[PDB]
RNA sequence: AUGAUGUCAUACUUAUCCUGUCCCUUUUUUUUCCA
C-alpha cells in the first residue's frame, strides 16, 4: 500500500552486497 | 447517394426553372450528381404530387386487398392508390407489424 | 512561449508585483548605468568622484534596489 | 531517527512532488542539516532510489545533483559508506549508455573528491586479484575514474606497486588495464607522467604471460595515441624489445605488438622510423597473408599509419610494400565485406596521396573490368576519391586510354543504379579535362547506342551520362559533336516513358547550359516550340526539369521567340501552378518572373489576376508570389495600379490575394518600398476595418513585412497611424490571426521603437482584467526581450513612494 | 479589501481618469497613475462586451474602395472595367479560344505616366495621432465643425455671406446654455472659413 | 456575402441562403 | 519475466527470493517489479508476505496478473465467461488461421467473430460459438481455428473449473453483463494499462497491433495483456474500458486521473 | 509555414554549422521565407556530434547545403537566439 | 441584440503535406452408483 514497505527488501539487498551475475551485460572493446 | 437539403432545393429551382425532360442540363448544376439520380430524387421525394398525408380507411383497405391479390408488385400496386411503391411498401409492413 | 524566454532578465507574468517590476527596472537601469561609459561619465563626473568608486557605489546600489522589499 | 527519517521522506516528496523552486529550496535544507542527518539515511534513502527502475531522466538528473551537494556538504563522513556507494556505482561504472556511464563518472569524481583515495584503494584491492574477467574490468574502470578524479600521482606510486607485486599476474593485467583505461580516459592530461607510466609499464611490456603482453602493448598504444606528440624518447625504452618481441610473438600478441608499433611509428626520429619501418615490413608481408579479420584491420591501420609517418622515403614504400600489398588486399573476398572495404579505400587514399596516384592507378586499373559489380563499385570510388584527391596530372597516354576503356566497360555492366558511379565518372572525366578529346567520339558512340535499349532504365542513364558529361564536353569546345548530340535529343523529346523524358531534359539543360543561344543546333525558335506541348504533362520529374530548362531559356536567350508563345508559356505555367512539389511551383514563379522581364509586366498581370479572382481552391498564394516577383523585378510602380485597382471587386477572395501578394512584394524589395508606403496605407486602412478575420490578418503581414523592409527610413508617422488600427485587434482568439498580431506588433517594435509599445502597454500591464494583462504582458514581455537595454532610457518617470526610492538621482546628475 | 471611487479620486490628481472598475484590480493607484500619463492609450471597448471585435454589423452595405488621386489620375480603372466588362460577356469557348491565340496590347500606355504618378505626384495622406483607437464608430463624429460655428451649407443655405440672420438672434441671447464653453467667434469672441467659432 | 437581414445572418453559399426559407419565426419577430 | 514463479516460490516458504541458491542469481530488478506487482496484487502484506488470499493466488496455476480474474469473480459475479477468457488467455500457441494465399476468407472469419470490447469478448465469442456445435473439428476447420491450440484451452477451462472449490468460487454468469465482464477483467487488469498513444506509467509510445480487432477505431481508454516488441512497440490483447472503475479497483495505484 | 509544436532547443550556439536537405532547400530556419540568406545558422551541441552528421536542421533528410538566416529575422536578431534544429517533442 | 451548445454541411487560413507499421521456444496434483 505505502511507499516504504517496497523499499525495506532493496535496503536489505544494499546492505547485503551484489553480485554480477545477477544482471549482467555484456560489453568489451569500447572506445 | 445521400441528398442534402441544400441539393434539394438546387433541384427544384432546376425543375422550375428547366422543365422536366431535361436531366443532364439539371446534373450539369449539381457537383457529384447524375442525371437517372436526379430524375429519381424528383419521382420518388420531391415530387409536389406526391401525396404526404395519412393513410386513410380506404386507402389501407385497398392496399391491403392488393397486396392480397398481386403479391410484391408494388410498382404495380401503387399507382392503383396513388402514393409511391416505397411509401405504400413501408405502410404494409407498419400494418403487418401492427397486427402482428 | 519558452521556459527561458519567462527565466529571462526583466521578463514577467500577469501576476507580476509592481514592487518586482519596480526592483527590477531600477536593476536594470543600475546595469545599464554600469554598463555605459557615457551614462557613468556622466552620473560620476558631474560629482566629486572617481570611476571605479562611482561603480562601487552602483554595485551597493544594485544590492540596495533589493533593499526594502514588500 | 524517526522524525529524521520523516523529514527525509519530507524532503524527498518536495523534491518529487513540488516544483522545482520548492525542490531547490528543500535541497538546501537537506543539504544545510546534511550533517545533521548523516550519511547513514541518505545513503539508505539516495542508494534504493538510485536503484530503483522507475526513476525518469530529471529524477536521476535530480539525484545526482542531490548526491553531489550531499557528498559536498559531507566531505569524509561518507567513510564507512565507502564500499556501499561503491557497489551501486560500480554497475553505473560499467555504464552502455554514454549518460548513464557520464553519471556514474560524476558519482565516482564526488565519491574521490569527498572520501578519500586510500579506502578506495583498500577497497579495489582484493578487487584486482579477482578471477573473473569482467570483475576485474569492472574493478578497472572504476579505479580508472578514480585516478582519473584524483590526479595520476595520488596513485602513480600505489599502481607501480600493484603492478610490480608478483603475487598473481590477474592483478598485474588488471594494473595494466588500469592504465590503459587512466590513458583512454586522460589523453593530453598523462602528458608529463609519460615517463613515469613507460617506466611503470616496462617490467610488463616483458612479461612471458601471453595476455599480460598483449594488454602490456594496447597499454602502450593507448599511452602513443594519448599523449601524441609528446613522449617520443620515453617510451624508448619499450622501443628495443617490442621490435624483438615483434620478430617473437605469434596470434593475438603479434597483432597488438603490431598496433603499438603502429601508434609509436609516427612520433620517432626519422632514421629510427626508417630502420622500424624496415623491420616491421617483413612481418607485414608475412601478415598480408593472415585470414583473421581484426588483425587484417590491425595491419591496415598500421599500414596507414606508416604510409601517414613522415621520413618513410616515396621509392622505397613503391618498391616495398605496394605489389604484395596489391597482391593480397585487392580481391573479391576483401571487397565483400562491408568496414574492410571503406578502411581498404580510405588507406588505398591515404597511400595514393602519400606516394603518388600513378602507380595505384596504374595498377588497379584493370579491376574496373572485373566482373563483380561491388569490386568494381569499390574499385571505381577510390579511383573517384583518388582523382579528386590528387588530380589527372600524372596520368599516361595508354593509362588514361585503359581508364577510359576501364569507365565504359564499367558504365556498360551496371545492373544497379549506381549514381556514385556516375558521380565518379564526372569526376575522372572532369578532372581529365582537355585530355579526353581522342576519347569523346568513342564515348559518344557507346552513349548513342545504348539510347537505344529496350529498357527504359539504359536510356535514362545515357541521359544521365550526357548530362554528366556536357561540361568537359564543351570544355574542349568541339561543338560540332555536341550540337549533333542536341539533334539526336531533340529527336528523343518524343518518348513516353517519363524518367527518360525527365533525364533527356535535364542533359538538354546541361547542353543549352555549357554551350549557349547563339552555336545552339537546334535553334531556340526550334527548341522552344517543341518544348510548349511537354508543360502539358502531369508527371513531376518531366514537369521539373522542362520548366528548369524554359527558366534558363527565358532568362538567357528570350530574345528569339515572339510575345504570343510566352503567353501561351504563361497560359501553360497557370496550370502548372496546381502541381505538388513545391520547387515545381518556385520554379514556376520563377518563369513568370523571367517573362515578365522579358516582353513586359502588362498582360501577365491581368493574366495572373484573372488567375487569382478565378482559382479559389488550395493553390493561388503562389499566383500572388508571382504577381510579387514579377512587380520585384519590373519596377513596382507599374503593377500598384492594376494591384490597388484589383481590391474593388468584391468577390471575395481577391481582395485577400491582393494583400498576401503587398505582403510578398514588400518582403522581396525591402528598402526599396519607402515609396509606396504612403500609396498602401489607406488600402491596409480599409483592410483592416473589414468584419472578415482574414483580411485583418494578411494586413497584419503587410504591416509586418512592410515594417521590417524599410527601418531606419522615417516612415515612422504612417507606421503608427496603422498601429492604431493593429493594435485594437489584439483581443482576437483565432491562432493565425494572433500570430499575424504579434509578428505585427514585433515588426512595429522593431520600426517605431519600444518607447511608443511601451507607451502602448503601461496602460494595460497593470489592467483589472487577466485576460487582457496578460496579452498585454505577454507583448511587454516580446518588447522587453526584445529592447531589454532601450527600455531603461525609455522608463516612465514614476517619483519615489512608501514601499522604496524610485527616481534615480543619477540621471539628474549634470556635469 | 479596496477602497471605493472617492478615495481613488481624492489619492490622485486625475479622477476623470479612474475607471468605473479601476478599484477592484490589485493595484488601483498604480493604474490611476500609469493612465494619467500624457502618452497613454485606454483599454479597447471589447473587453467589456460580449461581442467580439466588428463582428455584429452582418447586415449593412459598404462603399468598395476609394482610390487616390494620382491613381485615378493615371486612369486605370476605365480600360480595367472595360476589359472586366468584355471578359464578363465573353464565352469558355471564347475563353480558351483567346488562351490558346492570346492578344496583347490591351492597355499598353506608357512607363513615364506610372513613374510621374508614383515620384512626381506622389501625395502625403492624412495620418492620425499617435493616441489614436480605432473603435467599431471612429468614422461619424468628424466634429473633432468646432462648437458655437455654423456649418459652410447651412451657412449657403440661409444666405449668410463670409451674417447669417440667425448670427443676431445668437447674440442677443448669448451663450448657449448646451455648450457653456463654446466660443462664438465675431459675436463673442473678437472665425477662418466656416468655422467662425469654438 | 449572402445576408438576410430579417434573420440576419449570413450565409457561406448560395443554397445556404435558399435552404433558409427558422426563418418564418424571426419574420414575426422582426415584423414587431 | 518471473512475475509467474515468485509466487510459486513465496508459496513454498522460501523468503529470501533475492539470496536462494541457482545456477546464476537472477537480475534484481526483475524481482523488484515482480515484488511490486505482488504488492499492487492482492497477496502480499505490508511484509512483503503471503497472505490467505495469495494462497487463493497461487493454488491454480496459471500467472497471477491473470488469477485475478478469480478473485475478481464473484466481486462482479460472471465467472465463467471470465474463466473461459482465461481459458483463452493460458493459450501458448497462437489463436486464428492465417495461411499462405487464401487471407480474405480467414480475414472475413476472424470479422464475423468480432465484438464491442476488445478481443476478449471475441475469444469468449469464439468459445461460446464452439459450445453448442458438437465441439467438432470441422467448425474450428470452417471458421480457421486450430484445432490443436483451442483444445488445449478446452482441457485449461476443464482444469479452472475442477480446481474451483479450493478457491471456493461458485459457477457463477451474468448472461448478458459484458461491462460487469470487462469490470472483472479490469480488476485484473490495472498495471497493464496505457493511453496518449503512449504508456500512463512507463510513459513509452505504443502501437496498435494490426490482428487486433481494434486496429481501426482508436479507443478513449484501454488495457492490454502484453507489450510484445518486434518492429514497433506493439499492442496485443486490448479491451475497451473508460477509466471510470479503473479507480474503484486498485486505489494506491491508481491518482490523479 | 509553421506548426505550434516543435520547439527547437533554446541551447547557446556552438561553432557547429547547420546544414539543410534539398527537400526543404532554400527556407530560412525561423521564419520559412526565401529571401537575402545573410547569416549561417549555429546548432550548437550533439544536434551534429555522433548519428547526426551533416542532417538536416528541418525535417530530417540527409542535409547537402548550408542553412541560413534571412536577412529579415536578424533585422530583429533572432539568429542569436539559440539552436534552430528541430526536436520532436 | 449578438453568450454557450452540438461531427450537420459550406466557405476560409498556415508558400502545411501528396506519406508508414502482422510472435522463437514452451512448463505447472490429489475423492460414489444398483436383481
Ligand atoms: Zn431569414
Ligand atoms: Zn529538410
Ligand atoms: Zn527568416
Ligand atoms: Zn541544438
Amino acid at each position: 500500500e505505502a511507499v516504504p514497505v517496497e523499499a525495506y527488501g532493496l535496503a536489505m539487498l544494499r546492505g547485503m552486497g551484489w553480485k554480477p551475475g545477477e544482471g549482467i551485460g555484456r560489453t568489451f572493446n569500447q572506445v | 447517394g445521400v441528398w442534402r437539403n441544400t441539393e434539394d432545393e438546387i433541384l427544384k429551382a432546376a425543375v422550375m426553372k428547366y422543365g422536366k425532360n431535361q436531366w443532364s442540363r439539371i446534373a450539369s448544376l449539381l457537383h457529384r450528381k447524375s442525371a437517372k439520380q436526379c430524375k429519381a430524387r424528383w419521382y420518388e421525394w420531391l415530387d409536389p404530387s406526391i401525396k404526404k398525408t395519412e393513410w386513410s380507411r380506404e386507402e389501407e383497405e385497398k392496399l391491403l386487398h392488393l397486396a392480397k391479390l398481386m403479391p410484391t408488385q408494388w410498382r404495380t400496386i401503387a399507382p392503383i392508390i396513388g402514393r409511391t411503391a416505397a411509401q405504400c411498401l413501408e405502410h404494409y409492413e407498419f400494418l403487418l407489424d401492427k397486427a402482428a | 512561449l519558452e521556459h527561458l524566454q519567462s527565466k529571462y532578465i526583466g521578463t514577467g507574468h500577469a501576476d507580476t508585483t509592481k514592487w518586482e517590476w519596480l526592483v527590477n527596472q531600477h536593476r536594470d537601469s543600475y546595469c545599464s548605468y554600469m554598463g555605459h561609459f557615457d551614462l557613468l561619465n556622466y552620473f560620476a563626473i558631474a560629482e566629486n568622484e572617481s570611476k571605479a568608486r562611482v561603480r562601487f557605489n552602483l554595485m551597493e546600489k544594485m544590492l540596495q534596489p533589493c533593499g526594502p522589499p514588500a | 531517527e524517526e522524525q529524521k527519517e520523516r523529514k527525509i521522506m519530507k524532503l524527498l516528496l518536495k523534491i518529487k512532488n513540488g516544483t522545482p523552486p520548492m525542490r531547490k529550496a528543500a535541497l538546501r535544507q537537506i543539504t544545510d542539516k546534511a550533517r545533521e542527518f548523516g550519511a547513514g539515511p541518505l545513503f539508505n534513502q539516495i542508494l534504493p532510489l538510485l536503484m530503483s527502475p522507475t526513476l525518469e531522466d530529471q529524477e536521476r538528473h535530480l539525484l545526482v545533483k542531490v548526491i553531489d551537494r550531499i557528498l559536498y556538504k559531507l566531505d569524509d563522513l561518507v567513510r564507512p559508506y565507502v564500499h556501499k556507494i561503491l557497489v551501486v556505482i560500480e554497475p553505473l561504472l560499467i555504464d552502455e549508455d554514454y549518460y548513464a556511464r557520464v553519471e556514474g563518472r560524476e558519482i565516482i569524481s564526488n565519491l574521490a573528491k569527498a572520501a578519500g583515495l586510500a579506502t578506495m584503494i583498500s577497497t579495489m584491492r582484493p578487487d584486482i586479484d579477482n578471477m573473473d574477467e569482467y570483475v576485474r574490468n569492472t574493478t578497472a574502470r572504476a579505479f580508472a575514474v578514480v585516478a582519473s578524479a584524483l590526479g595520476i600521482p595520488s596513485l602513480l606510486p600505489f599502481l607501480k606497486a600493484v603492478c610490480k607485486s608478483k603475487k598473481s599476474w590477474q592483478a598485474r593485467h588488471t594494473g595494466i588495464k588500469i592504465v590503459q583505461q587512466i590513458a583512454i580516459l586522460m589523453g593530453c592530461a598523462i602528458l608529463p607522467h609519460l615517463r613515469s607510466l613507460v617506466e611503470i609499464i616496462e617490467h610488463g611490456l616483458v612479461d612471458e604471460q601471453q595476455k599480460v603482453r598483449t594488454i602490456s602493448a594496447l597499454a602502450i598504444a593507448a599511452l602513443a595515441e594519448a599523449a601524441t606528440p609528446y613522449g617520443i624518447e620515453s617510451f624508448d625504452s619499450v622501443l628495443k624489445p617490442l621490435w624483438k618481441g615483434i620478430r617473437q610473438h605469434r596470434g593475438k600478441g603479434l597483432a597488438a605488438f603490431l598496433k603499438a608499433i603502429g601508434y609509436l611509428i609516427p612520433l620517432m626520429d626519422a632514421e629510427y622510423a626508417n630502420y622500424y619501418t624496415r623491420e616491421v615490413m617483413l612481418i607485414l608481408i608475412r601478415e598480408f597473408q593472415s585470414p583473421d579479420e581484426e588483425m587484417k584491420k590491425i595491419v591496415l591501420k598500421v599500414v596507414k599509419q606508416c604510409c601517414g609517418t613522415d621520413g618513410v622515403e616515396a621509392n622505397y614504400i613503391k618498391t616495398e610494400i605496394l605489389p604484395p600489398f596489391f597482391k593480397h588486399f585487392w580481391q573479391h573476398r576483401m571487397a565483400l565485406d562491408r568496414r574492410n572495404y571503406r578502411q581498404l579505400v580510405d588507406t588505398t587514399v591515404e597511400l595514393a596521396n602519400k606516394v603518388g596516384a600513378a602507380e595505384i592507378i596504374s595498377r588497379i586499373v584493370d579491376d574496373l573490368k572485373d566482373e563483380a559489380e561491388q569490386y568494381r563499385k569499390m574499385v571505381m570510388e577510390t579511383i573517384e576519391k583518388i582523382m579528386g584527391n590528387l588530380g589527372a596530372a600524372d596520368i599516361d597516354h595508354k593509362l588514361e586510354e585503359q581508364l577510359i576503356d576501364g569507365i565504359l566497360y564499367a558504365f556498360q555492366e551496371q545492373t544497379t543504379e549506381d549514381s556514385v558511379m556516375l558521380n565518379g565518372f564526372g569526376t575522372v572525366v572532369n578532372a581529365l579535362g582537355k585530355r579526353v578529346k581522342p576519347y569523346l567520339p568513342q564515348i559518344c558512340g557507346t552513349v548513342l547506342w545504348r539510347l537505344n535499349n529496350k529498357s527504359a532504365k539504359v536510356r535514362q542513364q545515357a541521359a544521365d551520362l550526357i548530362s554528366r558529361t556536357a561540361v568537359v564536353m564543351k570544355t574542349c569546345q568541339e561543338e560540332k559533336l555536341m550540337g549533333h548530340l542536341g539533334v539526336v535529343l531533340y529527336e528523343y523529346l518524343g518518348e513516353e516513358y517519363p524518367e527518360v523524358l525527365g533525364s533527356i531534359l535535364g542533359a538538354l539543360k546541361a547542353i543549352v547550359n555549357v554551350i549557349g543561344m547563339h552555336k545552339m543546333t537546334p535553334p531556340i525558335k526550334d527548341l522552344l516550340p517543341r518544348l510548349t506541348p511537354i508543360l502539358k504533362n502531369r508527371h513531376e520529374k518531366v514537369q521539373e526539369n522542362c520548366i528548369d530548362l524554359v527558366g534558363r531559356i527565358a532568362d538567357r536567350g528570350a530574345e528569339y521567340v515572339s510575345a504570343r508563345e510566352w503567353m501561351r508559356i504563361c497560359f501553360e505555367l497557370l496550370e502548372l501552378l496546381k502541381a505538388h512539389k513545391k520547387a515545381i511551383r518556385r520554379a514556376t514563379v520563377n518563369t513568370f518572373g523571367y517573362i515578365a522581364k522579358a516582353i513586359g509586366p502588362h498582360d501577365v498581370l491581368a493574366t495572373l489576376l484573372n488567375n487569382l479572382k478565378v482559382q479559389e481552391r488550395q493553390n493561388r498564394v503562389c499566383t500572388t508570389v508571382a504577381i510579387a516577383i514579377v512587380a520585384e523585378t519590373c519596377s513596382p510602380f507599374t503593377v500598384l495600379p492594376a494591384l490597388m485597382n484589383e481590391y474593388r471587386v468584391p468577390e471575395l477572395n481577391v481582395q485577400n490575394g491582393v494583400l498576401k501578394s503587398l505582403s510578398f512584394l514588400f518582403e522581396y524589395i525591402g528598402e526599396m518600398g519607402k515609396d509606396y508606403i504612403y500609396a498602401v496605407t489607406p488600402l491596409l486602412e480599409d483592410a483592416l476595418m473589414d468584419r472578415d478575420l482574414v483580411h485583418r490578418q494578411t494586413a497584419s503581414a503587410v504591416v509586418q513585412h512592410m515594417s521590417l523592409g524599410v527601418y531606419g527610413f522615417g516612415c515612422e508617422d504612417s507606421l503608427n497611424h496603422l498601429l492604431n488600427y493593429v493594435w485594437p485587434n489584439v483581443f482576437e482568439t483565432s491562432p493565425h490571426v494572433i500570430q499575424a498580431v504579434m509578428g505585427a506588433l514585433e515588426g512595429l517594435r522593431v520600426a517605431i521603437g519600444p518607447c511608443r509599445m511601451l507607451q502602448y502597454c503601461l496602460q494595460g500591464l497593470f489592467h483589472p482584467a487577466r485576460k487582457v494583462r496578460d496579452v498585454y504582458w505577454k507583448i511587454y514581455n516580446s518588447i522587453y526581450i526584445g529592447s531589454q537595454d532601450a527600455l531603461i532610457a525609455h522608463y516612465p518617470r514614476i517619483y519615489n513612494d512608501d514601499k522604496n526610492t524610485y527616481i534615480r538621482y543619477e540621471l539628474d546628475y549634470i556635469l | 479589501n479596496r477602497f471605493t471611487v472617492a478615495e481613488l479620486k481624492q489619492l490622485v490628481a486625475r479622477p476623470d481618469v479612474v475607471e468605473m472598475h479601476d478599484v477592484t484590480a490589485q493595484d488601483p493607484k498604480l493604474l490611476v497613475h500609469l493612465k494619467a500619463t500624457r502618452n497613454s492609450v485606454p483599454v479597447p471597448r471589447h473587453w467589456c462586451f460580449k461581442r467580439k471585435y466588428l463582428q455584429g454589423k452582418r447586415g449593412i452595405e459598404k462603399p468598395p474602395f476609394e482610390l487616390p488621386d494620382f491613381i485615378k489620375r493615371t486612369g486605370i480603372q476605365e480600360m480595367r472595367e472595360a476589359l472586366q466588362e468584355k471578359e464578363e460577356q465573353k464565352t469558355m469557348k471564347s475563353k480558351m479560344r483567346e488562351k490558346v491565340r492570346p492578344k496583347m496590347g490591351k492597355i499598353d500606355i506608357d512607363y513615364q505616366k506610372l513613374h510621374d504618378a508614383f515620384f512626381k505626384w506622389q501625395t502625403k495622406p492624412k495620418l492620425t495621432i499617435h493616441g489614436d483607437l480605432y473603435y467599431e464608430g471612429k468614422e461619424f463624429e468628424t466634429r473633432l465643425k468646432k462648437p458655437g460655428d455654423l456649418s459652410d451649407e447651412l451657412r449657403i443655405s440661409l444666405g449668410m455671406p463670409v451674417p447669417p440672420p440667425w448670427l443676431i438672434a445668437m447674440q442677443r441671447y448669448g451663450p448657449p446654455p448646451s455648450y457653456p464653453n463654446l466660443k462664438i467667434p465675431g459675436l463673442n469672441s473678437p472665425l477662418y472659413g466656416d468655422v467662425f467659432g469654438t | 456575402s449572402y445576408e438576410c437581414k430579417l434573420c440576419l445572418t449570413l450565409h457561406n453559399n448560395e443554397g445556404s441562403y435558399l435552404a433558409h426559407t427558422k426563418h418564418q419565426t424571426n419574420l414575426a419577430r422582426r415584423a414587431a | 519475466s518471473l512475475g509467474n514463479v515468485v509466487l510459486l516460490l513465496k508459496s513454498l516458504g522460501i523468503h529470501d527470493l533475492m539470496h536462494f541458491d541457482f545456477l546464476d542469481p537472477p537480475p534484481y530488478e526483475t524481482l523488484l517489479l515482480a515484488l511490486e506487482q505482488l504488492y499492487a496484487l492482492g497477496a502480499l502484506n505490508h511484509l512483503g508476505e503471503l497472505t490467505t488470499s495469495g494462497r487463493k493466488m497461487a493454488e491454480l496455476p496459471v500467472d497471477p496478473m491473470l488469477s485475478k480474474m478469480i478473485l475478481a469473480s464473484e466481486k462482479y459475479s460472471c465467472s465463467e465467461e471470465i474463466l473461459t477468457v482465461a481459458a483463452m488467455l493460458s493459450v501458448n500457441n497462437s489463436i486464428f488461421y492465417r495461411p499462405k494465399d487464401k487471407v480474405v476468407h480467414a480475414d472475413n472469419a476472424r470479422v464475423n467473430f468480432f465484438l464491442p470490447g476488445g478481443d476478449h469478448l471475441v475469444l469468449l465469442n469464439v468459445y461460446t460459438q464452439w459450445a453448442e456445435s458438437g465441439y467438432s473439428s470441422q467448425w474450428c476447420y470452417e471458421n480457421f481455428v486450430q484445432f490443436r491450440s483451442m483444445r488445449r484451452a478446452r482441457d485449461v477451462r476443464e482444469q479452472l473449473e475442477g480446481l474451483l472449490e479450493r478457491v471456493e468460487v461458485g459457477l457463477s454468469s451474468c448472461q448478458g453483463d459484458y461491462i460487469r465482464v470487462r469490470k472483472a477483467i479490469t480488476a485484473g487488469y490495472f498495471y497493464h494499462t496505457a493511453r496518449g498513444y503512449r504508456t500512463v506509467k512507463q510513459q513509452q509510445t505504443v502501437f496498435i497491433h494490426p490482428n487486433s480487432s481494434l486496429f481501426e477505431q482508436q479507443p478513449r481508454w484501454l488495457l492490454y495483456h502484453e507489450l510484445v516488441l518486434t518492429t514497433k512497440e506493439f499492442m496485443r490483447q486490448v479491451l475497451e474500458i473508460e477509466s471510470s472503475w479503473l479507480l474503484e479497483v486498485a486505489p494506491h495505484y491508481y491518482k490523479a486521473k | 509555414k509553421h506548426h505550434p509544436d516543435l520547439i527547437f532547443c533554446r541551447k547557446q550556439a556552438g561553432v557547429a554549422i547547420g546544414r539543410l536537405c534539398e527537400k526543404c532547400d532554400g527556407k530560412c530556419v525561423i521564419c520559412d521565407s526565401y529571401v537575402r540568406p545573410c547569416t549561417l545558422v549555429r546548432i550548437c551541441d550533439e544536434c551534429n556530434y555522433g548519428s547526426y552528421q551533416g542532417r538536416c536542421v528541418i525535417c530530417g533528410g540527409p542535409g547537402v547545403s548550408d542553412a541560413y538566416y534571412c536577412k529579415e529575422c536578424t533585422i530583429q536578431e533572432k539568429d542569436r537566439d539559440g539552436c534552430p534544429k528541430i526536436v520532436n517533442l
